């Protein structure tokens, strides 16, 4: 049962990562992803205890790192958060208005 | 002139073999059962079925495969022309060209559509099979309840033929059609084996290329196909089984 | 919807039973008191309706006796219910509302 | 000692089906029962069933 959030980042970035990846031939250059980013999605999206969800948001991000590839005009993206609301568009949890004092 | 009849139809069967290609768990299976078919006399009570049984599985195509239209320029073209909006679901599409067309070799999917009734959801598979030219199917699930439809039956039974999945792909020569299961929360609660319990086996994106119909029991590979599915609202689906499918919301 | 025929003694569906009598592919089908189908307990009925019900796409209408799309979009289907909310409201659509 | 359980039994349909207009996909699938047909033996369980 169960994954925290850390271990779950720390398996994707050492396996779903790799996987998905030479599943869909991106090379390992060219779709740089940050455990920032990786982070992010973390934190708002993917709150349970299953794995697949997350392999879903992987494949999405790859998914258009690959079109824009494959028609655009980058010979490589470079997804930043600022970026990522297109890419994963509206959120679904919210951040927390986190007060400081 | 009967000039060898109970060989012709054996040579029939090689022939329409020649140009497949064979899975490897076939050609033992398939071959041994000409030569016992071979044996027995055409009119021995077993002839009939196993000469279906043959020829069911020297029929279904094998490995055959559509290469698609694959610039995308001209996919706009067609893939506006007959609906307008659902922008999200032409984004989805460009991914689905743009990544196939990276790793060669073709790959299917699954995806699942939801909201209001009358949206268009039945309506665009028509369309995306004509975009990619991939052959169209339609398969309402709603209120089904009998697994058979997937399955076939034994083989005992007279008249048991492979579930209905693989008629169609016999119908759609190539090996990488576009089937389409439609309303899938409407389908009925059989409560005996209903098929939400088999459905789960299918559609699992990593066990679907050996899905084995209870009739020719070996496996089939089908990871080619691109699935699509329906419901008008996404409660109905059993938790895992909607993790399993995109929920794309029309 | 009939039955896979591999069954022993299976006939098809009700609607091409009645079409088989009325030799016509416009007979009047006349459904009957629509509000008051079962449900609950088994695969309701209106599930398998839409697919009749399909203005367009009953064209195809696919019977598991005799599976080959049927078509019979020439028919003028007829549905009586004397009040019109226990429909639900995706199968209220297919169909327009008339008030006596 | 049978008439209609072979070649009539299909001929009479086959006369049957030219009056009607059928769409060309099921006549293919109902050609497909004929030679079944055909090939089926004149008394059988699937025969009568088919
Ligand atoms: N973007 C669109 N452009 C043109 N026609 C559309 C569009 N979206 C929907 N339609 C129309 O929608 C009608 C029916 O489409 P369906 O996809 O069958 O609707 P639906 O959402 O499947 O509703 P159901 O049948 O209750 S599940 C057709 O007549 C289409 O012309
Ligand atoms: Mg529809």
């Amino acid at each position: 049962s169960g994954y925290v959030a850390q271990e779950k980042l720390a398996i994707a970035e050492r396996y779903l990562v790799p996987q998905a990846r030479a599943l869909c031939g991106l090379d390992e250059s060219k779709a740089k992803l940050s455990s920032d980013v990786l982070t992010l999605l973390i934190k708002q999206y993917c709150r349970e205890s299953g794995v697949r969800n997350l392999q879903k948001q992987v494949e999405k991000v790859l998914r258009k790192s690959a079109y824009k590839i494959v028609s655009g005009e980058a010979e490589s993206v470079e997804v930043t958060p600022e970026n990522l609301q297109d890419f994963v568009g509206k959120p679904v949890f919210t951040v927390e208005r986190m007060y400081d004092v | 002139l009967e000039k060898d009849d109970k060989d012709a139809i054996e040579e029939k069967f090689r022939e329409r073999l020649k140009e497949l290609v064979v899975p490897k768990h076939v050609m033992d299976v398939v071959d041994e059962e000409l030569s016992k078919l071979g044996l027995l006399d055409n009119h021995s009570s077993e002839f009939n079925v196993t000469r279906n049984y043959l020829d069911w599985l020297t029929s279904i195509p094998w490995g055959k495969y559509s290469n698609e239209n694959l610039d995308l320029a001209r996919a706009q073209a067609v893939l506006e022309e007959d609906h307008y909006g659902m922008e999200d679901v032409k984004k989805r599409i460009l991914e689905f060209i743009a990544v196939s067309q990276l790793r060669g070799s073709t790959q299917g999917k699954i995806l699942c559509f939801y909201g209001p009734p009358g949206v268009g959801k039945t309506s665009i598979a028509r369309s995306i099979a004509r975009a990619l030219n991939r052959e169209y199917f339609r398969f309402s699930v709603g209120g089904m309840t009998d697994v058979a439809e997937i399955k076939g039956h034994r083989r005992t039974y007279v008249g048991a033929m492979p579930g209905k999945i693989i008629q169609c792909l016999k119908k759609t020569k190539t090996e990488n059609p576009l089937i389409l299961i439609d309303e899938v929360d409407k389908i009925g609660r059989g409560y005996q084996g209903d098929p939400s319990s088999a459905l789960l086996e299918l559609l699992d994106p990593e066990q679907n290329a050996n899905f084995l119909d209870h009739y020719l029991d070996v496996p089939v590979d089908l990871s080619k196909v691109l699935f699509i599915c329906t419901a008008n609202v996404t409660d109905t689906i059993p938790e895992p089984l909607r993790d399993r499918m995109e929920m794309i919301n029309v």
